[PDB]
Order: structure tokens, then C-alpha cells, then sequence
DNA sequence: TGGAAGGCGCCCGAACAGGGACTG
DNA sequence: CAGTCCCTGTTCGGGCGCCT
């Protein structure tokens, strides 16, 4: 019935070949059933070892969901389709979405199942379901329709999407609507009732057009930034002043107006760490002038659409986690802190997973991009546990760092 | 016209590349008679055809005599064809483990006979298979044939076989949901909770179903007879075990000997608990050739002795019962070696194993324990699809202190303390705050890049001081060395100010073992202290006595 | 004799790959 | 600043084990 939009790989790039990782029984069961029904419906179909390509697959449950969802880690595929979705059929990003009083996220991925996929492309959607204890060899499939979580999918379906939306846009001129992958982000300044109401409306529109919504609520105008603060103490020790100076020293990599000289003077001699020393007038002055500079905005920091977002996360203890999103070192587009997330005081990995998802979400609402993460964890630790906590339908890029804290710059 | 058995699998060559051309090995008439023999057989069965000059491709074939068997084994070496053959996605993701099998009333083990040879090759690929057939030495140029089926030794054979076989078995399984079939290569493990009669019946049904596809099940099958020989194991009704493991007694020890020995001990460690390979492998470090012969150290001999003793006793694994919880318990074996047992009923082991890996130049017992837990978790998920409940030689409070204070995200899944010395502890703790009434040591060290000569020393709030010349050293080593001096020359409580990020980074992670003797000595001293507070200040800021040790150790 | 495939595990060492301090 | 050095982590390739 439909005509398939052809698709090619980025110039000179082979398809994905990524080994499937072990899955828990609950997950393998959910996948075997999901996939069975999808085959009955022609959405995927079985293939064989002739196809050299493979992408990892697993299952998740969205927050509060209780229903298994299939998730493909298409990160490699997407990196290899990148020009198609960025350059050609891609999506303009509304700078007002971050300003809306409320933004709801809806799963529209089902819709992508309508459209056929270019026949010559499918060989690249290959995935293998594994078996407990290697009883059976891998059951290999490939997608016959637009796969959920592929970047090409929301591109190819864009015309159809706006087609379905145009009534609602005319009806409500002010509501903002963004599409990122399997998700639709809907913002408004209406009070909560009006809001949820109108989202139900949009649900109906999607339903009569051939799609279903099995969304999260966000409040961006409430999103906070985490400034660099200096302590206020009534009396200072040599140690206090040493910590202060090392902090101000690190800070000057960011605000160059910071000065350590009057303060370093108090550290002139070889003194006991716990020894109290009073602040000179010049030191008091330099200090307050410094506290002022740290109120000011950093200079010459603006988002550049052609550059990747990098996100760094630090574990502050006691359930606190600080992060910074940046493109160039020391020019931070955003800084934040999270406390008391699920897993607080009990599970570091769960908290980190939560933090990665929150940060990525803000990145989508703000710049319409996901950041590359620098994760304070051992590769094997993260890799063993992360999919247990993953509640989201996208997967960001990441690398692993080990960065002891000589200074705590980002949290008092 | 030849006939067609079962659906074929499209194959290809790496684009813009062509079939193999190479001539053979000079061969004894032994091998050649062992060849032309089974050569002339297949022609009738349909497993080969003949080609004229039209077929510009040449590959070698020579035979190897079957292990523990009568007839000879024919293997074609396709290595130059393999190199040019398309890559496949392997469907074989790992080896099944006896410990992952459930209890089954009735159990059968069948082999598909001449399995590779019962599967149709791809039409248009057949040509590329071409080899040359010897009459005998000096006799004749020979006759050249092509496979109509999957050759032993190609690189696409296992994947296509395993995949096809799955396709065939799938309907039998959809009709018989309760029968269990472990399919590994051409080996089949069928098991059921049926009564042994209805079971033999269903096995027959299955042999006939495999027949419809031209897959033969000879009588080399094990019928009712435990123990079944499966995947290198013996399966009895309620237990399983590794087939006997013969360890070499060689009086003279070479390198390749140590290798075969260790490999075998590793294999044994899945069931015999407590195996230790550390000292033995120490012998293999930076050796010249596999042939070189080295003597056993006292340390290696002691280990090999207790491993042979471990191996004296017979042991057996049990099977897996989903109704029961999975449990893994770990013991610290010393020198960074760890052993574990996974079981369900106390003392009846599903399997055992070891984790010996050393990660990093500097580490501690808590980190290595974490590593073991992860190794075990992943292994458990592969086999049972779930994570064991853990029993660990580490106080709950030790662990709470470590994970909460560490700067990395770290976690262990649900676990409980088992008090089974040696316990895992943190050997010293750095203060979070400067110590009132303790001598403050401002420490520094620097080296000359050229001379690789340097100094390390300190200055104190009490006027105490030291400097020491060092030869053939680095900035890093001297920063460590300044800290070491401050530790040696100070009492039970000390404050130490350093500008070394490197040094601080190592010590704050509370290592108990290092690849570096200097770090080891620093550790030794840290363990002897009551209170140690390390602090960092930036260099060249002329901070404190830190400009004055900065100007002291350059002198 | 010396010799093929694929899979998974271990242990080593050599290579690459990257961060942070010192130096032209 | 670019270019070295240290150093410490990762990845890869090659050996052995074991299965078919």
C-alpha cells in the first residue's frame, strides 16, 4: 500500500555488528512473546546467519509501567545512518519548549510500525534473541517496518506526523510540540487540568489516525542551575584557607577574574593545619570580590548546534549528584545537582542511571540533542547493572572516567 | 537432475573477490588410500559432483585419523576460501552448562549422522568448493569434485547448519511444548517428564521428523543409559560430573606443559572447589618460546600439590531447581585469588569457580571482591537467567563505609555476611578533617628530567625537616617518596600537605596492595598510623611551607 | 607426520589511547 | 601554546583448555 523511502548508510560505512549481551529470564520471556506477536503481524521476520549484521536488544518498563517494552540499542546503527536524519529529513527544534510551564512526554513509537521500511535497508535491523543456558542458538530477526528507536524512523514518518497534527496546531496555536525519536514532547502554559485535558485530546487525534499512547510530566521553567559557592565561616584555619585557595584556583579556569594572592599571603609560613588565622583586610576584600565574580555569568558561552554535548557527573555522597553540560571545557551551558532519587542511600548504580536519564531529558527539551556522558563508574560495574534500571526509550552515548576529587568544586 | 532436500541459504564472496586456487600437500599413499576410499562413496549419495576445466578453482584436502575411532576423518583446509568468504553472524552464543539443566524424568542423547553432509549447500556457491582428488603418488593428475553440501572445514558450515537445524526442530517443539531439546551443533539432548515409554515413543516421532528432512539418527544414541556423555560431562539421574581429568606428572617441566596443566586446572575449577592457578602462571611471564623448559618454584610446587589433592576426591554437581533460590558464596584465597560456590541446597553445588584477575597497579580487597561478584553475576545470568543471592566475607559495615565514601558509583546486589575468615576489610581510613595537635608535614619532591636525579623531603610546623637525594627517579616517585618520609618520621597521628594529585589519587582509594614497592611501604606505614589526614594544595602558589619545601627540594 | 571450522573460558604481553605536569 | 615524559587503563592477538 505505502511507498518506502529509500535509505543509505553514511558514506563508506559498514552496518552494525554488535554482540548481544546475556539477558535475564524475565526479559528473554517478554522478548520471545513480544517478537512472536510482531512476526504474526509482519513487523519483523526471521532471517539467518547469511546476514552479517547484529544489534543488541533487551526489554524495559517505563516508570510505573508494569508492561514490558522492547528496546533496541541502535546507537551503532544510528551513528551509521547519521547524515540521513540530521541533514535530510530532520526535525527543527523549538526554543520555546524549555520555556513552557509544562511539558508532557508521550510514546508514539507505535505509529512507526505503519510505514514499510526500504527493503534494501532491513538487512541492517538484524537482532538476535538469546536463550537461557544456550539451550537453543540465537533466534535472528529483522524489521520489515520502521523500528522503534531508530533515528531514521521519526524522520521518515515526519510528513505523516505533521499531517496528523495540523488540526491540533490550528486548534491550539500556542501549544508547542517537539519530536525526539519515539517521543512526542508537548508543552503549554495552561494550568495542569487544562493541560492533561488537551493531552487527552491529542491522544484522541492520534488514535483515530492509527496510533496508540500507553506520558511523563516535566516542568522546565522550574529547572534549576547549580552555582559555585564559597563557604561562609566566622573563623578560618590554615586548612580552611588552603581548601578555599585550591577551590578559587580551580574556579579561575572558568571565571578568570578570580584572584588568590591576598589569601595565599595568609598561608605564607609552615603552620599547623588546625591553627586559626584571621583574615587581613586585603584578603577579606579579595574574598568578597571573588564571591561577586561567582554571581556573574561566564563570558562567551553559548550553544553551538554543530558541536556535541558532553555531560559530566560527580558523586557527592549522601545521595547528592552534581553535573555539568558543556561543549567546550569550562564553558558550561548548564550545571545542576540531583538529590534523593530512587536508590538514594542504597544503590549508586540506580541513582546514576536515574541521573543519566534526567540529564538526557533536559538536553532534549533544551537543545533537542542527547549528551555524551562521562560516567564516574567502572565499565564492568555499569555494564552489568544498567539495563536493570533503564526506564527510557532512547540510549545516550557514554564513556567511563576515574577522577578523584582533590577539590570539591561543584558541591560545598 | 539431482534432487533437493530442505531450504537453502544464500551465500556470497566478499565483494569483488574470487574463488581459491592452490595445489596440495605431498602426501603418503597412506593418506591417499584413506582418501579415494570415501571419495568414491559420496558420488552416489549426492554429496559431490564432478567438474571439467570449466571450473578454475583449486584447494587442498588431507585426512586425520578419528580420535578413539575406527575409520579415518576427511577434512578439507579452506583457509584461503575462508579469508575470501563473506562474514557470518554466528548464532552460537556460548556453551550450555550441566548445572543449568533441570531435573528430568526421561532423557535421551542423539547425534545427527554425517550432519554437515545432510545439508544442501547453496546452488551458485557450489563451484567455489573445488578440490583435487589424488589417485596415488606419481599415479595420475587425479579427478576434481565439488560439494553439493556443507564441507567440514569451511567457515559458513557451523552457522548454516545450526540455523537450518533450528528451523527444522522448531515445528516439532511447537507441537511438543513440554519436551526439552538442547541443540548444540549436531548433538541433541531431549528430555521430558513423560514416563520412559511415552518418551521412547516421542523420541521415535522426533527421529522420523528429522528423517522427513533427510537427517539421520543412527544408533550411537544413548537410549536409557545413564550416565549420558554430553558436552564433556556425565549426566546421571540426580547428579552430573566432569569426565575424568588427567593431569600430567612430567618430571621435567616445559612452558607448553605448564600451559596444558593450567588449562586443565581451569576446566576442573567449574566443579572441584579451591583450585589455584596463580603461582603456576607466574612461571609463564615473558618466556622465550613455548618449547623452553623451566623448573617449578617452591611456591608453584606447593600449589600444584594441593590442586592434585583437591583432585584426589571425586566430586559431582547437581541440577537446577527453579523453585529454589540461587546462592553464591565467595572465599578469599590470598594473593588476589578468589573462589566461589553456587548452590541451592546447602553443600550440594551447582557449580564452582574462581576469579584471580588483578586489575590496576593499585588495588584492594573490596574492589577485587566487587569484581568477583560481577563475574559471578554475569555467569549466573548466562546459565540460569538470574542473579544469585550472595554470601560474602565482608562485614556489612565495612562495605557501607567503602561504597558510601568512594568517589565512583559502586554496588553489590542483595547479599549477606558470612563469617568465614579471612574477612575482607579496609586496612586504614583517611581522616575527613585535619587533626588537632598533630604535626603538620608539608611535603615535596621533584626530579630532573635529564639527570633523572631528584629530591624528596618535608618541613614541619615544629621546625622538623628533612631532605633526601634520590637517583634515577621521576617526579611521581619523588612525590610518593616525600609522603613516605613524612609517614616514617611522624608519630601515630599526622597531617600531611602535598601538592601531588597523582599521590593523593592513589592513597585516597585506600589500596592494600600495589605493583609498586614504594606504594606498598606507604601502605605499611598507613596501616601503622592511628590518624592520617592528607590534604592537597596547588603548587607554585607559594602556599605555606609548601613554597618552602618547594624551595627546599630543588636546592 | 606438520596440517580444518566455529563457539566459550583463562593468562600473558605488546600496542594503543588518553590525562596531567613539565618544558621548549 | 605544541611536544615530550610518566603513568595507568583498555584492547587485541596469541597460547592453552573444553565442545561439536
Amino acid at each position: 500500500p505505502i511507498e518506502t523511502v529509500p535509505v543509505k548508510l553514511k558514506p563508506g560505512m559498514d552496518g552494525p555488528k554488535v554482540k548481544q549481551w546475556p539477558l535475564t529470564e524475565e526479559k528473554i520471556k517478554a522478548l520471545v512473546e513480544i517478537c512472536t506477536e510482531m512476526e504474526k503481524e509482519g513487523k519483523i521476520s526471521k532471517i539467518g546467519p547469511e546476514n552479517p549484521y547484529n544489534t543488541p536488544v533487551f526489554a524495559i518498563k517505563k516508570k510505573d509501567s508494569t508492561k514490558w517494552r522492547k528496546l533496541v540499542d541502535f546507537r551503532e546503527l544510528n551513528k551509521r545512518t547519521q547524515d540521513f536524519w540530521e541533514v535530510q529529513l530532520g526535525i527543527p527544534h523549538p526554543a520555546g519548549l524549555k520555556k513552557k510551564k509544562s511539558v508532557t512526554v508521550l510514546d508514539v513509537g507505535d505509529a512507526y510500525f505503519s510505514v514499510p521500511l526500504d527493503e534494501d535497508f532491513r538487512k541492517y535491523t538484524a537482532f538476535t534473541i538469546p536463550s537461557i543456558n544456550n539451550e537453543t542458538p540465537g533466534i535472528r530477526y529483522q524489521y520489515n517496518v520502521l523500528p522503534q528507536g531508530w533515528k531514521g524512523s521519526p524522520a521518515i514518518f515526519q510528513s505523516s506526523m505533521t499531517k496528523i497534527l495540523e488540526p491540533f496546531k490550528k486548534q491550539n496555536p500556542d501549544i508547542v510540540i517537539y519530536q525526539y525519536m519515539d517521543d512526542l514532547y508537548v508543552g503549554s502554559d495552561l494550568e495542569i487540568g487544562q493541560h492533561r485535558t488537551k493531552i487527552e485530546e491529542l491522544r484522541q487525534h492520534l488514535l483515530r489516525w492509527g496510533l496508540t499512547t500507553p506520558g511523563y510530566e516535566l516542568h522546565p521553567d522550574k529547572w534549576t542551575v547549580q552555582p559555585i559557592v564559597l563557604p561562609e565561616k566566622d573563623s578560618w584555619t590554615v586548612n580552611d584557607i588552603q581548601k578555599l585557595v585550591g577551590k578559587l584556583n580551580w574556579a579561575s579556569q572558568i571565571y578568570p577574574g578570580i584572584k588568590v594572592r591576598q589569601l595565599s599571603k595568609l598561608l605564607r609560613g609552615t603552620k599547623a593545619l588546625t591553627e586559626v588565622i584571621p583574615l587581613t583586610e586585603e584578603a577579606e576584600l579579595e574574598l568578597a570580590e571573588n564571591r561577586e565574580i561567582l554571581k556573574e555569568p561566564v563570558h562567551g558561552v553559548y550553544y553551538d548546534p554543530s558541536k556535541d554535548l558532553i555531560a559530566e557527573i560527580q558523586k557527592q555522597g549522601q545521595g547528592q549528584w552534581t553535573y555539568q553540560i558543556y561543549q567546550e571545557p569550562f564553558k558550561n551551558l548548564k550545571t545542576g545537582k540531583y538529590a534523593r532519587m530512587r536508590g538514594a542511600h542504597t544503590n549508586d548504580v540506580k541513582q546514576l542511571t536515574e541521573a543519566v536519564q534526567k540529564i538526557t531529558t533536559e538536553s532534549i527539551v533544551i537543545w533537542g540533542k542527547t549528551p555524551k556522558f562521562k560516567l564516574p563508574i567502572q565499565k564492568e560495574t555499569w555494564e552489568t547493572w544498567w539495563t536493570e534500571y533503564w526506564q527510557a526509550t532512547w540510549i545516550p552515548e557514554w564513556e567511563f572516567v576515574n577522577t578523584p576529587p582533590l577539590v570539591k568544586l561543584w558541591y560545598q | 537432475v539431482p534432487i533437493s532436500p530442505i531450504e537453502t541459504v544464500p551465500v556470497k564472496l566478499k565483494p569483488g573477490m574470487d574463488g581459491p586456487k592452490v595445489k596440495q600437500w605431498p602426501l603418503t599413499e597412506e593418506k591417499i588410500k584413506a582418501l579415494v576410499e570415501i571419495c568414491t562413496e559420496m558420488e552416489k549419495e549426492g554429496k559431490i559432483s564432478k567438474i571439467g576445466p570449466e571450473n578454475p578453482y583449486n584447494t587442498p584436502v588431507f585426512a586425520i585419523k578419528k580420535k578413539d575411532s575406527t575409520k579415518w576423518r576427511k577434512l578439507v583446509d579452506f583457509r584461503e576460501l575462508n579469508k575470501r568468504t563473506q562474514d557470518f553472524w554466528e548464532v552460537q552464543l556460548g556453551i550450555p552448562h550441566p548445572a543449568g539443566l533441570k531435573k528430568k524424568k526421561s532423557v535421551t542423547v542423539l547425534d545427527v549422522g554425517d550432519a554437515y553432509f545432510s545439508v544442501p549447500l547453496d546452488e551458485d556457491f557450489r563451484k567455489y568448493t573445488a578440490f583435487t582428488i589424488p589417485s596415488i603418488n606419481n599415479e595420475t593428475p587425479g579427478i576434481r569434485y565439488q560439494y553439493n553440501v556443507l564441507p567440514q572445514g569451511w567457515k559458513g558450515s557451523p552457522a548454516i547448519f545450526q540455523s537450518s537445524m533450528t528451523k527444522i526442530l522448531e515445528p516439532f517443539k511447537k507441537q511438543n511444548p513440554d519436551i526439552v531439546i538442547y541443540q548444540y551443533m549436531d548433538d541433541l539432548y531431549v528430555g521430558s517428564d513423560l514416563e520412559i515409554g511415552q518418551h521412547r515413543t516421542k523420541i521415535e516421532e522426533l527421529r522420523q521428523h528429522l528423517l522427513r528432512w533427510g537427517l539421520t539418527t543412527p544408533d550411537k544414541k544413548h537410549q536409557k543409559e545413564p550416565p549420558f556423555l554430553w558436552m564433556g560431562y556425565e549426566l546421571h539421574p540426580d547428579k552430573w560430573t566432569v569426565q575424568p581429568i588427567v593431569l600430567p606428572e612430567k618430571d621435567s617441566w616445559t612452558v607448553n606443559d605448564i600451559c596444558k596443566l593450567v588449562g586443565k586446572l581451569n576446566w576442573a575449577s567449574q566443579i572441584y572447589p579451591g583450585i589455584k592457578v596463580r603461582q603456576l602462571s607466574k612461571l609463564l611471564r615473558g618466556t622465550k618460546a613455548l618449547t623452553e623448559v623451566i623448573p617449578l618454584t617452591e611456591e608453584a610446587e606447593l600449589e600444584l600439590a594441593e590442586n592434585r589433592e583437591i583432585l584426589k576426591e571425586p566430586v559431582h554437581g547437581v541440577y537446577y531447581d527453579p523453585s529454589k533460590d540461587l546462592i553464591a558464596e565467595i572465599q578469599k584465597q590470598g594473593q588476589g585469588q578468589w573462589t566461589y560456590q553456587i548452590y541451592q541446597e546447602p553443600f550440594k553445588n551447582l557449580k564452582t569457580g574462581k576469579y584471580a584477575r588483578m586489575r590496576g597497579a593499585h588495588t584492594n580487597d573490596v574492589k577485587q571482591l566487587t569484581e568477583a561478584v560481577q563475574k559471578i553475576t554475569t555467569e549466573s545470568i548466562v546459565i540460569w537467567g538470574k542473579t544469585p543471592k550472595f554470601k560474602l566475607p565482608i562485614q556489612k559495615e565495612t562495605w557501607e563505609t567503602w561504597w558510601t565514601e568512594y568517589w565512583q558509583a559502586t554496588w553489590i546486589p542483595e547479599w549477606e555476611f558470612v563469617n568465614t575468615p579471612p574477612l575482607v576489610k579496609l586496612w586504614y581510613q583517611l581522616e575527613k578533617e585535619p587533626i588537632v595537635g598533630a604535626e603538620t608535614f608539608y611535603v615535596d619532591g621533584a626530579a630532573n628530567r635529564e639527570t633523572k636525579l631528584g629530591k624528596a623531603g618535608y618541613v614541619t610546623n615544629k621546625g622538623r625537616q628533612k631532605v633526601v637525594p634520590l637517583t634515577n627517579t621521576t617526579n611521581q616517585k619523588t612525590e610518593l617518596q616525600a609522603i613516605y618520609l613524612a609517614l616514617q618520621d611522624s608519630g601515630l597521628e599526622v597531617n600531611i600537605v602535598t601538592n601531588s594529585q597523582y599521590a593523593l589519587g592513589i592513597i585516597q582509594a585506600q589500596p592494600d596492595k600495589s605493583e609498586s614497592e614504594l606504594v606498598n611501604q606507604i601502605i605499611e606505614q598507613l596501616i601503622k598510623k592511628e590518624k592520617v589526614y592528607l590534604a592537597w594544595v596547588p603548587a607554585h602558589k607559594g602556599i605555606g611551607g609548601n613554597e618552602q619545601v618547594d624551595k627546599l627540594v630543588s636546592a
